[PDB]
């Protein structure tokens, strides 16, 4: 006798006529913007589609309940206005949706992530699902913190500018002892790097406990500060199972007088969260290592893409992220690479289809991330290095150090000098992409440390076709 | 040793004609420069002896080579640095910085060990010329 | 010079030379064991590829490096010992990977997936990659806690045997206020639902923040404990972005006297792990939410399936964790699902091609997780329901409650009716999944309720091809 | 109000022929059977009175059936369950849980809301048959 | 002794036309309109019982003063509200209660004064009707 | 936001006169705010009171009553048909009556005034102190016997003000604000600080209740200026309005 007869009376109706398809509609600069890579199932009308991601990513469920009158659900629902064909693609297409700023918690990625990628992945109904990009808005940007230290005040702690910074992490990756992992640490400090990083997998195991590898490792820190006149740094690694264990060995880093410590992506977002209040609150670097990230980034067809992690961990406050290399081992298209530095360094984004950035985006003046190239990089690609990185970036290499015939020193020397004689030439405003073997060559004649790690890793390559490619080359 | 602070150390000691050549990256770049000095090469030493105001609008790389001389002229026993500012919104700060001098010897650096709690220790570093005073060292 | 010549002189050399293939390699039962899915570029060896996996996600790297010499280098070198070709998919082999127990981090998550997916999945000779499954020793296990609760406690603290339990998410997902959320948590809780709960993006918002919630939602439980006789619980959602924050929340929870708390896989797994350990120690019931999980466990070609992500959740210490409802609007095929429930459910694991467990595996007598059924079903496909998830599961009816048109006390009765009907035929031996229409149409006779939902979901159904299917059907 | 505690409280009270099949179940899953019952149906009382000792190696329903009536002719106004009790390892617990019998008439609960810090409140169930002793139940 | 609770308490009960009244004005500002009871009126019992499902484009009075006599008559002995929801977005909540029925004699509320810490005292406020089960109130 | 906007500018010797009258503050800076603690929308919630204006007293004389006295008041006036009843902004803790009486006695007369009534009561009690420990202090007592709701004065300062807002948040508590020492600089035309601005400020600090005036009362308030005042408190939008001073 109470029953309904209404948009709202009981029974399912298609998405797209519950009000989650609106092409008139018009963005706010409040909203939250996201663009996703729509598969339909075979028979689905993809317009239907990208109004169930909408839909069931907001405040929509299967079937049509009353209670939504209890709400300003014309407002709290999520709008797909936009959907275009992917270029060269009959199965895909990229749909644009909006979200009202109110639907989400003031700094929390956890929550904004809840919502965007909850449940729309594993729909049925949609054979393919993947986040390509995101339009977070000011007044939400806001409500972040950003970049515990920035790259920035980064460089101003480190009395370096002008070049990029150099890390290496120590090899084998597990297995060393805490005395003898410090004596790598030490050897590759005073040979030329700026920074040495515990592996992502190295946090406290029975081969070797983490409080020992702290201390030696600071007093090898010490040393090549001495040796040296540098501020040098070493990436000790606080990753742990709880935020307990994380904050006994960040804390333990702090009183012992590091500059700079790491964590894993796989401890997640509030971990992570966490750990940039703590670093920001306690004058610390914090590093983050992609742990995990190709599990979900690789593939073109389903997952997330990698630029949208940057803009989260950016947000979340993190000081450092592998953004990838180019010619190193792992995947990293070129174009799509510029796209995740400049994602992570400019105060301002443009939409670029090229390099896979959908959206017009202001950064409301967070810090800037510092990206990280590492993975199978060596000196004698420090032309291209410099050409596609630029001069905000941490070069890492690992085996591109311990690797060299001549000892750590050696091969942390060679990786020093190749890149200051290549920005040295940079300035000197010349063609170094297409000088950079010459440039090497002739600053070789002067290091014999340079002269052997270009033999050694001469023809060393990593051509193979990519796989998270653009739609717009 | 060789104190490797500024971006191009591990390089041999520019000549004023290469310096010549930075000054043009730094004009191009609508830096401001300075120069600045010191006989405490102490890594957390920020601030070095100013030399002078900082040019602003330069357009000739001679006129801020010429100060680089007078300061190495006025200096000749102090590390000497030339520094490039921003003023851009996202960066206000410097993006470069280099040596263009060097004392004739460099006898490095003292390392203390201050045995605190359990094996943690408390560090100090210290030039072993800042143990002088400044009218002595190098 | 003291440069070297043998094995470990400057240079790059294949993997499966390193030490990292070896067929003959003898598994030792404290050894972690990995099955991946590999695609190889098109050009590479599969063998090569598998080396490569293994070299990468242990202690390998693109260059040999001496200082391996300073360590039990074959010790902790992981091997490839096993490749086979994927059915019918030439581009894929099935590759088994043993791992030294010395290699991780007691108990810790995080440790043990930085390994194990920290970098491999962006190998750019490895066109796809996807973990399938992981045999994780008693050694190992025993570190681990494993459920706070545990089924077992569980149903022995909510006094509910011998059948499964019901719950409904809040609808719409966002926009109630405090007061309106406790009304719809009294109605349903009333109306024969066990558990209700917090949608897993309702944290703490402009239209609604997280302390009202807890104190009308308390209130409205303990009412329907009042009138019903029942130990009542609503899932009340400490999901946020710092850990003292979850804490927070959490308390509160514990405060007000909650049975039950949920949070988001999205937290991330130090988070998780974090919460795992309080709920244990705070007589909590911890429900997970898998969101974000299809985010890499949709495809079939790259990523990791979800029970590798329940084996993992078990460990840190979970009490529910959604798993699927075969018939609902997510992703479920009826064979790997059934995989998906034994992996939280059973003391021991059986190795079943069909079901994708590829190891065999006791669970060291770790508590057993509580499956969640959640996601486009409705009363009438119960006989489906028990018969694809069976007895120790929760049903969880959201708009399959709310948007009945008698009100939410009505659809909630509905459910409970069906699912005492369905188990108590169940129970009389009959063959109630070809009996179910009628086994209902019969109960529903005696209740308006039960008939009224019964006619309007009548047709509806969710029938799509499966993407993550068995290769041995 | 209706007790819906048990895993059928929801359908209509079980005739002894449902319950015999019931048992059934229970004998074809190797359980040990129980028969408790009490006149405090507080959700929190785990410890209603015992019928004795736990039938075993149950094999004829009778049997069961015979005490679970003698127990409904000796607690004729009391609440009566039968439990089925798993002792396989990983188990080891109560796997089903029945009403066989309610008293006539059901009062319902009690809910006292005493008001502690701020808006928290600390609530108390209780039955209204509780407020008086069990001689004077139902 | 009058409870209170409801915005025109102080007042003598509404007449059906007063009623009517104040829904021409519930009408006026888009409000869907429930109806609610209950014996326990507690004025922490946030939830009473509802009356059917809201109703919403309420756009004929008489239809809503149908309901409420229609209720009036089911639950003679109880308090019965009537109440104006509001979508408006910084809203969303109640804007208007007023009680249209009150059971004829009202017992009251019993204090309790639990001595806690030194001369803090922890309260609990309860109906004396609350003591008894709710089919026996009123 | 305060030290800069009013910081210096307003003694400075070329402007004879200024007078800060609004101001529009960015949505992008606005959500870096609180806001109110509880909320008006809430606040009827858990009073269970809709549809009509609140009704309160502040008890007097201003200051010599007992804490016993004090709860007489309280007690009488809660159960004669108030919502509310207040501690004066100058009753904090002094010689003829400590706070500590004054909070024992009033939720006895608060719970008693429930129980003869059936609605939820409730009685300011006042935390305003000279620091912020003893505030937390007076305001952690409150919340241990069951306050529904706590007052402060402006005269604390707004640092102390957003300290409260956030606890009150935190402890689900009504924050009261009354305007002490307003009128020092908004009551004059030509100099000082509008009173719509401090509205703002307040607004965004997390405060929950604010005396805006009455009209016809004994205190300044023009009807369309004060109707400015209403609009910027309860309002979701701002819309500009020369008359009123928007």
């Amino acid at each position: 006798t109470r029953i309904k007869n209404s948009r709202y009376e009981s029974g399912v109706i298609p998405y797209a006529k519950m009000g989650y398809w609106n092409p008139d509609y018009q963005v706010k600069d409040t909203d939250v913007l996201a663009l996703f890579r729509v598969t339909p199932q075979p028979g689905v009308d993809p317009i239907e589609a990208a109004a169930a991601v909408a839909g069931e990513s907001s405040t929509a469920t299967w079937t049509v309940v009353w209670t939504d009158l209890l709400t300003a659900a014309d407002l709290y629902r999520a709008k797909a206005y936009k959907v275009d064909q992917v270029p060269n693609n009959p199965e895909q297409y990229f749909a644009y949706i909006a979200y009202e700023l109110d639907l989400f918690e003031e700094g929390s990625i956890a929550n904004l992530t809840a919502s965007i990628i909850g449940n729309v992945f594993g729909f049925k109904a949609v054979k393919a699902l993947r986040l390509e990009d995101m339009r977070l808005p000011l007044a939400y940007l806001k409500t972040f913190q950003g970049p515990a230290t920035g790259v920035i005040l980064e460089r101003e702690r480190l009395d370096k500018f002008g070049r990029p910074l150099l890390g290496c992490t120590t090899k084998p990756k597990l297995g060393l002892s805490g005395k003898n992992y410090g004596r790598v640490v030490y050897e590759a400090l005073k040979g030329g790097l700026d920074f040495v990083k515990d592996d992502e997998n190295i946090n406290s195991q029975p081969f070797m406990r983490w409080r020992e590898r702290y201390l030696f490792t600071m007093e090898a820190v010490n040393k090549a500060s001495a040796a040296t006149g540098e501020v040098k740094g070493h990436y000790l690694n606080v990753t742990a199972a709880t935020m307990e264990e994380m904050y006994a060995r960040a804390n333990f880093a702090k009183e012992l007088g590091s500059v700079i410590i790491m964590i894993d992506l796989v401890i997640g977002y509030t971990a992570i969260q966490t750990m940039a209040k703590w670093a920001r609150d306690n004058d610390m670097i914090l590093h983050l290592h992609r742990a995990g990230n190709s599990t979900y980034s690789r593939q073109k067809n389903h997952g997330m893409n990698f630029r949208v992690i940057c803009k989260w961990m950016r947000m979340a406050g993190v000081d450092h992220i592998h953004a990838g290399t180019v010619v190193g081992k792992l995947e990293g298209d070129p174009i799509i690479t510029r796209g995740f530095y400049k994602t992570l360094l400019l105060p301002k984004l443009e939409r670029n289809l090229q390099e896979g950035l959908f959206f017009d985006m202001e950064w409301a003046s967070l810090r800037k991330v510092m990206p990280v190239a590492s993975g199978g990089i060596h000196a004698g690609q420090m032309h291209q290095l410099i050409h596609y990185l630029g001069e905000d970036v941490v070069l890492q290499f690992g085996g591109g150090t311990i690797g060299h015939p001549d000892g750590i020193q050696a091969g942390a020397t060679a990786n020093r000098v190749a890149l200051e004689a290549m920005i040295l030439a940079r300035n000197e405003n010349r063609d170094y992409l297409t000088e950079g073997p010459e440039i090497l060559r002739e600053a070789a004649k002067t290091c014999g440390a340079l002269r052997t790690a270009l033999d050694l890793w001469k023809d060393i390559t990593f051509n193979y076709t990519s796989t998270d490619t653009s739609d717009f080359v | 040793m060789r104190i490797t602070q500024g971006t191009f150390s591990f390089l041999p000691d520019l000549t004023d004609e290469q310096i010549k050549k930075q000054i043009d990256y730094m004009i191009s770049k609508k830096l401001a420069i300075g120069i600045e000095y010191t006989n405490d090469i102490h890594p957390r030493n920020a601030y070095w002896e100013i030399w002078g105001l900082p040019l602003f609008d330069v357009t000739d790389p001679a006129a801020v080579l010429f100060e680089i001389n007078a300061c190495r002229k006025a200096r000749s026993n102090f590390y000497i640095k030339v520094v490039g500012f921003s003023s851009v919104r996202g960066i206000e700060s410097t993006i470069i910085s280099f040596i263009v001098n060097r004392p004739k010897h460099e006898p490095g650096f003292n390392l203390m060990r201050q045995e605190d709690k359990s094996r943690s220790i408390k560090y100090t570093i210290h030039s072993y010329e800042s143990y002088k005073p400044e009218d002595e060292r190098y």
